[PDB]
């Protein structure tokens, strides 16, 4: 039998609630197989390849494409050619939204250095007792916890003034 | 608890802290809401 | 953007752990239109029409399809022809055991007899102060909670003779 729609609303509002354990995660440091073409994200994978390390996600909260001109005047987000609009927790069975924005930045030289070509967000990352820092190596880290959502991504670096910021927007059954 | 012997003085030590928006959904801007846009602004002391 | 195979497993966890807060409910007394063909089930229903009452939900748990030989020294469930496997929250992944199984069984007046066409299950209902039983007639409840799942069947009944065990074997993501 069937989930219904405010079903994925309401886990769309436990993955925002997760908010603390969301890290974006980078790697893949060195070449694909083919550096033109990256592989499959293969959703049987629990972690990127040559993990570089996590950040805490700076933005996790739920959306829905926006309209004008009422949503004009709210907090707006731009992505995949349309413009996107913040919903609260308790506004969401009132909105409609079944969507999960997440976000991260890599500020400059918080990470170790050059390319990657992996790019996800774990939530449920556990760190090794008294570190607290948002950014972290894996050799600092406990708990991986689990990989939620993942995208392979193409040779383009990253050095000390190339703050790089990465995002979705997804759903939890993203075909029903 | 004290031992009974001898002279034995009961007293309070304060301890202090800065305390920040990451620790404190609280500190979460009302302009906009929770982890949102305006946001996480200032840390605070606190003495108890 | 793709929600992983482990995520699926994740979020049947937090259902399973919200177990606590289940209920079956039934409804649809009187008649469809057509008692050979209920009209299909809307996911925006909030609620079953014509309630009947709540029952605490028996046994929420994660499970599997079941095989053999391996499944021979375990708990089996029957259901559908088809028979299944019960599964742990700490073993979720290395089993694959994204489906929930959800089952309530009305035994005989504890909620007023007769004929019900809808059979649902909510989550996070909260009874009137004091009130432990767990078959509820609507006035008892203090909050509904959320309709998760339901359908629309063909009419049975219910008599003092009858024990009226329901269930649904579902799962967040029915077809990825």
């Amino acid at each position: 039998a069937i989930a219904t729609y405010n079903s994925h609303v309401e886990l769309a509002k436990y993955l925002v609630s997760k908010a603390d354990s969301v890290y974006l995660t980078i790697g893949k440091s060195t070449p694909w197989s083919n550096e033109t073409n990256p592989p499959q994200p293969d959703e049987n994978a629990t972690v990127l390849q040559e993990v570089i390390g996590y950040k805490k996600a700076t933005k996790v909260t739920l959306v829905r494409p926006s309209k004008s001109p009422e949503d004009d005047n709210k907090n707006l987000i731009s992505y995949g050619n349309k413009s996107w609009v913040e919903v609260t927790p308790e506004n969401a069975k009132a909105e409609g939204a079944k969507w999960v924005y997440l976000e991260s930045s890599i500020v400059g030289d918080e990470l170790p250095l050059g390319t990657y070509r992996q790019v996800g967000f774990v939530m449920d990352l556990v760190a090794k007792s008294g570190i607290s820092k948002f950014n972290l190596v894996p050799s600092e880290v406990e708990s991986t916890g689990t990989l939620l959502f993942f995208d392979n991504k193409q040779f383009q670096n990253r050095s000390e003034q190339t703050t790089a910021k990465e995002r979705f927007i997804v759903e939890v059954d993203p075909n029903s | 608890k004290i031992t009974g012997v001898g002279k034995e003085t009961i007293g309070i030590k304060l301890t202090e802290r800065i305390v920040t928006p990451d620790e404190d959904a609280s500190l979460l801007d009302q302009t906009s809401g929770v982890p949102s846009y305006f946001s996480k602004g200032a840390d605070r002391l606190e003495e108890k």
